[PDB]
């Protein structure tokens, strides 16, 4: 019903297009001012689409169709040092965030090595609580191939690594190995493409799978709720106060402090602790909210 | 009939009078609200669709 | 709530990478500083570098004067001496010292010749091929052009030109020369004949890059202030590789704007900051190349390649259609506009784009300045804004100047140079000059613009930088994986 | 050895072959010890010698957040005779989010009388200890000069709640900071912090 | 309820060929999951195999002769086990148990 | 500089190779040594880099300092040895004698390079 | 080190009289005729 | 083959000196600006950052790198005996 896009435009006159927005009963999911023009990520009816392009191009804006702009991705490298975090895991980063997703670095404690490498149970879990994960491994394919024990969470996976094929059983895209310089070759750049398409491909399969059976309540419209009934969600200071998942949201606010209000929010006629499970969150004990389906 | 879109049909009769006043319940279907603030403060609106609540 | 310590954002824009017309690269704007970038520094080097020497006289002296018989063999043993001696290798006089090979690697001596049957016995090794380089038609006519004649390209080291001026060129090739001369015919050390050869080599059948500039403006040969613009346009190799008249003009803006602009006029005459923003407005993003592609549909629409001749009215026409266009176009779009922030970029861009059309409807070159100098005057009633002040200096007298035939202010445009009266100051138009004196051949197919040595010398494959796309060097330069030539880390300590 | 998890920023870089940081952009690093400031997302600052300092940190096992200001090229608008070129400022949203930390790691350029009074201006709404990483010898002094509280110089009527720790003299804008550099800053701040 | 996500070649297969499907037994519900049929599958067998999710909807020809494809529908994550070029056509989400449940002597009768 | 390495897998060699240009770039080193070689045995975790200077204290912090960029995290056991040559051999194991002679062949094969 | 002597920033040189000495957090500081607090150890005596 | 010459040659080449008395008379009368010797001290901080390739308070102008001008250097000299024991020995 509501597809989310990104608007790129101007400040001037820009709460004038807030307004229609707010009128045609769209959501504003995420708004930054760099100096002068403004980026938008609007989710709104389907059936007002063509209109908001009418009223785009009326502001001289531009709408850029964002397939990943309801999900959040965990980037896995084995460590956060200057081998893996500086380039190529931020390249992956920003190549995800540039298509609407919103990515969390997964720096593992000991990823690092061939035979000396493990993954913990709370990073399991910290990385299964995503909605797709990306590895971003080495150049050498007996260390990938003798690392498999890392990729093992029932999340959809993409592997990136150095060799152009490898022979595990995941998904693989090749030629992203570790890196020293920014991304910006021609045949770099045609593999950050392949990843996406691959994270495209698996997301679209998983919203097959939700529209099966929908959630009660969207994601987005439960997130609009829960700003405009509590009142402390513009006092959060982390970079998205509230993440859009693909069955669910995010909250970063305080579990043992928020948790029975988030719960008490009464949407519609139900009560939120009757059609989401609010759980704490390994993530900085944040509140994670999971949406049921019409179900139960 | 000053504007149209998919989900409302607006009135610009009266666009610069002030109101203040909230209501802010469901814009169901053929609901018949007044925006009370920004630049279109006092248009009347009639909802063809079932949207969300709204606090202008 | 007025807080006076919340400060004001600024430069989003030039926080941006800035692409490269016709690549795909994406390089920041400080390593478009033709001081941070090497491919620049090594489009100046090479140009600076480079003398060809017509060593016609010279085998005319051997034969009728010391009677020494000269045949492609002994042509060849000449290659190989001064292959040796250009460097700083010695040949006579016992005990001397010589220069470091590895400080000279960029160092080559290269012939080339219209006469076919010499060409065919003569060592490839040392001989720039024109029928191998240039297509059929362009060979025929290069060859045409240059006659059964035999012509020696020296390109002395980069570091001599670094650690010297421009002057030093001629006279190290005339040294060089008239030494491997003497020491492979096995001639006297120093007789009248060896004068001769001197004179020859020295200024007789010398070709140099740039002309000196003598008095006020006090400057030695081989400097970017004496190459005129068609030297400049037969030093772009672009018209052998590609048939895209608009490419070509545009890959001859692009380095003149590098040369002129950045070079000459922000170092030689300037100083500090100079002007990066002014000269890559011109072949960063592909605003001129959008609207030099519509001054040619316009003009393949109305008039045709070479459709009509230089007149008044398809001046008048071209020029005001582009330059209309491209202020519409400046209006349309605020990405354009914040990216040419400043008025003389604007006026620079959709004058040289109003040029190349005028030139590409045309085929006449001061035609294309006419439509240049109507497109300035245009854009200022357009915007009631032109650019910095100081900046429409030529703009306002370039009209009568354009056509004028009196002596401070007739040239041909390929005839006039950065020390042409008028544009003897000010940035912005020096390189979209050189574009359009190009686009005004490239309209006729032409082989070449003012000199077909000078093509045929700069075709060479062995050259530091490759002129056949100059924007892809650049690209390559800012993005620090171009090798340049000049240093000097053999003869220094570890750092 | 522990997990290091980085919440990204919700936006994206400048541009394809552009930066990968955003101005007024804030990366939250969920355990706040160190937040290293970048004056903008530029080349000048941004993975050259920020990026750096940030890997170095994360080796020494603190974790870190990389906020980018707003504003930050120029001098304050107290500055005298005011500001000229560009106006520097901290937002209060910024200011709160550099409070969260332990230790603040903010990196300055080359002119003395310019970073003087930023420094000023920052520690006015910034009140834990900073380490200023600038390319410039500045003495631990001059910043008392006008007013700031610095660690071995104290001003008699102090003007910033925010205390100068360290001053790191020898990295170079755009530059790969080497590992000497990253050292001595890893070192300040173990001994600075616990 | 099955589910096609990846298009390959079997999904054009399927298409036409679900109603040749139609009012087929189950073959067999062994470790290489459940699979019915058994109808003709012309498409090209390939000795490449290519690995496979939980409850995915497959089209893979067991035994390498096109008459006797089965429409295998894999109920554990399968590595390399079967052939075709790429017998990966759907994902089975809705009605899990009923495929789990599923016997040798029922049949899919109308799909 | 000359840069070569040693390895069995096709990605990992031009990888690794574009990874040592890039850590000589960084610290401005490329002008100060002559050649530098690494071999990679990734079946048996272990990586040897040499270095051949052209021709004080800190430059041999910077070489180490190239060591430690251009090797894997995972290898965190290492061991140098300087005689004009600098070779270091870094593996997740302890270092084992077939390993430092390999190191020592590729520091007199360094030695020879002209 | 006292009120009236003469002293100079090691790291700088500035030259300045000593006005008062003003203990705080149990730690000695030197008050300049810069208006400027100082460390002793910092400082030292010149003549 | 030899740097030391080479550099010999380029320090004289890129030494130029410029007297600064009718520049601070000028500021002094017609400007109507007083000149001190904390003005000259911050004057000759401004031209070392901006002679090899600064921009002062402009990070959106192209500026030389740094260490590809480290050789740069402007200094002051007086035959003031005053101002010269005013002026700072940075670049003095
Ligand atoms: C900042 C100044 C001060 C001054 O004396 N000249 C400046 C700055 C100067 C310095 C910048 C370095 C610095 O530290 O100042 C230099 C490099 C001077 C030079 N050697 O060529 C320069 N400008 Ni200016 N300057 C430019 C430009 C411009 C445009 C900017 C238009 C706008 O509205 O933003 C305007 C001229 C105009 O009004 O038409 C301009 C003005 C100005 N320019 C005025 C404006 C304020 C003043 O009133 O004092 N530059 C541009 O238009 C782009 C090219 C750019 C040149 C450097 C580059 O090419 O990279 C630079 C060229
Ligand atoms: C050598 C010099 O000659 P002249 O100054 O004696 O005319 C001559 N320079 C000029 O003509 C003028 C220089 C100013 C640089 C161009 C200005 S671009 S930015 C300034 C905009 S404005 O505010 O000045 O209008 C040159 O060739 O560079």
């Amino acid at each position: 019903m509501y597809q989310i896009i990104r608007y790129e435009g101007g400040v001037y006159k820009n709460n004038i297009l807030k307004e229609w927005i707010e009128d045609v009963g769209g959501f504003i999911i995420q708004e930054h001012v760099m100096q002068l023009d403004v980026y938008m990520t609007i989710a709104i009816p389907q059936n007002e689409i063509e209109n908001f392009k009418e009223e785009a191009k009326k502001y001289k804006g531009k709408i850029v169709e964002t397939p990943l702009a309801g999900i959040e991705i965990a980037i896995v490298s084995p460590s956060l040092s200057r081998h893996h975090l500086p380039h190529i895991a931020c390249d992956v980063s920003e190549y995800v965030r540039k298509f609407g997703a919103k990515p969390n670095m997964i720096g593992l404690a000991h990823g690092a090595g061939k035979n000396i490498s493990e993954i913990r149970e709370k990073e399991k879990r910290l990385i299964q609580e995503h909605d797709i994960a990306i590895y971003v491994m080495g150049n050498f394919e007996s260390c990938i191939l003798d690392k498999t024990h890392l990729f093992k969470v029932d999340i959809p996976l993409v592997v990136t690594g150095g060799p152009e094929t490898l022979d595990i059983p995941y998904t693989y895209v090749g030629n992203l190995g570790r890196r020293a310089q920014r991304l910006r070759k021609g045949e770099e750049i045609r593999a950050l493409r392949q990843m996406i398409d691959e994270v495209t491909k698996k997301i679209n399969d998983k919203r097959m799978e939700l529209s099966y059976d929908p959630p009660i309540i969207p994601p987005v419209v439960l997130k609009d709720e829960i700003e405009k009934r509590i009142d402390e969600v513009r006092g959060i200071l982390a970079p998205m106060p509230i993440v859009t998942q693909l069955d669910g949201l995010r909250i970063k606010m305080d579990y043992d402090r928020n948790h029975e209000e988030i719960e008490n929010v009464k949407i519609g006629k139900y009560l939120l602790k009757d059609i989401a499970y609010v759980t704490r969150s390994e993530m900085k004990n944040y509140i994670l909210i999971k949406l049921k389906s019409t179900s139960e | 009939i000053s504007e149209n879109t998919n989900t409302y049909v607006a009135d610009c009769r009266l666009q610069t009078l002030f109101i203040d006043e909230e209501n802010p319940e469901d814009r169901d279907r053929g609901t018949i609200t007044v925006r009370n603030i920004g630049n279109g403060v006092g248009k009347v609106y009639i909802y063809q669709e079932s949207r969300a609540s709204s606090l202008s | 709530l007025y807080n006076p310590d919340i400060g004001v954002p600024l430069g989003q824009r030039k926080l941006m990478p800035y692409k490269l017309s016709n690549t795909d690269d994406y390089c920041e704007g400080d390593d478009l500083h033709f001081l941070n970038n090497a491919a620049i520094q090594q489009l100046w080097d090479d140009i600076r570098r480079t003398v060809i020497v017509g060593m016609d006289t010279a085998h005319s002296v051997l034969e009728k004067r010391l009677g020494v018989e000269v045949t492609p063999e002994t042509i060849n043993e000449y290659m190989h001496t001064i292959n040796h001696s250009l460097p700083g290798g010695a040949v006579v006089q016992e005990h001397m010292v010589e220069v470091h090979p590895s400080l000279a690697w960029d160092c080559y001596a290269r012939i080339f010749t219209g006469d076919d049957e010499l060409a065919d016995e003569l060592d490839s090794r040392f001989l720039i091929d024109i029928n191998k380089l240039f297509p059929e038609e362009q060979a025929e006519t290069l060859k045409a052009a240059i006659g059964k004649k035999t012509y020696q390209v020296s390109r002395v080291p980069s570091l001599v030109g670094r650690v010297c001026d421009g002057g030093t060129i001629s006279r190290w090739s005339a040294m060089q020369i008239g030494m491997s001369f003497i020491t492979a015919y096995k001639l006297c050390a120093g007789e009248a004949a060896t004068a001769d050869f001197s004179y020859a080599s020295k200024h007789a059948d010398v070709i140099q890059m740039g002309n000196a500039l003598p008095g006020r403006r006090a400057r030695g040969p081989n400097e970017p202030g004496g190459i005129r613009f068609g030297i400049l346009s037969d030093v772009v190799q672009t018209t052998r590789v590609s048939e895209d008249p608009v490419e070509q003009s545009l890959e001859v803006v692009a380095t003149g704007a590098a040369l002129y602009d950045q070079i000459w006029l922000g170092a030689y005459m300037s100083g500090g900051i100079g002007f990066t923003q002014y000269a890559t407005a011109s072949y960063t993003d592909d605003i001129l190349d959008d609207f030099s592609y519509y001054a040619l549909d316009y003009v393949e629409k109305k008039y045709g390649r070479m459709g009509t001749k230089a007149t008044m009215d398809v001046v008048e026409d071209v020029a005001g259609e582009v330059t209309l266009y491209a202020l519409e176009q400046y209006d349309d779009y605020p990405a354009l506009l914040e990216d040419h922030f400043g008025g003389s970029q604007r006026a620079a861009v959709a004058a040289a784009a109003s040029g190349i059309g005028v030139c590409m409807a045309t085929g006449n070159s001061n035609a294309g300045v006419n439509g240049w100098y109507l497109s300035q005057i245009l854009h200022k009633e357009y915007h009631s804004r032109l650019g910095f002040y100081g900046y429409d200096l030529q703009d306002q007298c370039g009209a009568s100047n354009s056509l004028a035939i009196r002596n401070d202010e007739a040239a041909p445009l390929e005839l006039r140079g950065p020390n042409y009266p008028n544009y003897a100051m000010n940035v912005g138009h020096q390189g979209e000059y050189a574009g359009i004196a190009q686009a005004a051949h490239s309209a006729r197919g032409d082989a070449f613009a003012l000199n077909p040595l000078v093509k045929v010398a700069f075709a060479d494959p062995m050259l530091v930088f490759d002129f056949s796309k100059p924007r892809k060097e650049i690209a390559r330069g800012a993005l620090r994986e171009f090798e340049a030539a000049g240093e000097r880390d053999v003869i220094l300590p570890a750092k | 050895r522990k997990e290091q998890i980085v919440d990204c920023r919700a936006v994206m870089g400048l541009g394809e072959g552009g930066g990968l940081a955003q101005r007024g952009t804030f990366a939250e690093g969920l355990r706040n010890d160190v937040v290293v400031v970048a004056m903008s997302p530029g080349r000048r600052h941004i993975t050259k010698p920020v990026c750096e300092i940030t890997y170095g940190i994360r080796e020494a096992g603190i974790q870190t957040s990389v906020l980018v200001l707003d504003a930050g090229g120029g001098i304050p608008s107290d500055a005298p005779q005011g500001s000229l070129g560009s106006t520097f400022g901290l937002k209060p949203e910024e200011a709160k989010q550099v409070n969260r930390h332990k230790l603040c790691v903010i990196h300055f350029g080359n002119v003395k009388s310019h970073i003087i009074y930023k420094a000023r201006l920052f520690l006015k709404y910034v009140d834990i200890p900073t380490i200023i990483v600038c390319q410039t010898p500045v003495d631990m002094e001059d910043f008392a000069a006008i007013g700031i509280k610095t660690k071995n110089v104290m001003p008699l009527e102090s003007k910033t709640e925010g205390k100068i720790v360290e001053i790191i003299t020898g990295v170079i804008r755009g530059e790969s900071a080497p590992q000497k550099k990253i050292d001595e800053i890893i070192e300040s701040i173990k001994k600075h912090l616990g | 309820v099955v589910g096609i996500t990846e298009e390959n070649e079997t999904v054009d297969f399927w298409n036409k060929n679900y109603k040749s499907f139609e009012d087929k037994s189950l073959i067999w519900k062994s470790i290489s999951d459940v699979s019915f049929g058994s109808i003709e599958i012309p498409l090209p067998v390939s000795s490449v195999k290519q690995n496979f999710k939980k409850w995915d909807v497959v089209l893979s020809v067991s035994g390498l002769d096109t008459s006797e494809g089965n429409l295998i529908f894999v109920q554990r994550d399968v590595l390399e086990l079967y052939g075709l070029e790429n017998p990966k056509i759907g994902i089975l989400i809705g009605g899990k148990r009923v495929l789990k449940t599923l016997t040798a002597d029922d049949r899919i009768i109308s799909i | 500089a000359y840069i070569d390495v040693e390895c069995n897998d096709e990605a990992g060699k031009a990888i690794y190779e574009r990874i040592i240009q890039t850590s000589l770039e960084d610290l401005v080193l490329g002008k100060s040594i002559i050649k530098a070689k690494m071999i990679c045995k990734q079946d048996v975790p272990y990586f040897i880099i040499g270095i051949l200077p052209k021709s004080k204290e800190d430059f041999i912090d910077r070489v180490l300092d190239f060591m430690n960029r251009v090797f894997p995290e995972g290898m965190r056991i290492r061991k140098t040895i300087r005689d004009k040559t600098i070779v270091m051999v870094a593996s997740e194991k302890p270092i084992e004698e077939e390993w430092m002679n390999e190191a020592v062949k590729l520091q007199e094969e360094l030695k020879i390079f002209k | 080190i006292e009120i009236g002597s003469y002293v100079r920033y090691i790291n700088t040189g500035t030259h300045g009289t000593v006005k008062a000495i003003e203990p705080k957090n149990d730690e000695e500081w030197v008050l300049l005729e810069n208006d400027i607090y100082y460390r002793p150890e910092l400082l030292e005596l010149v003549e």
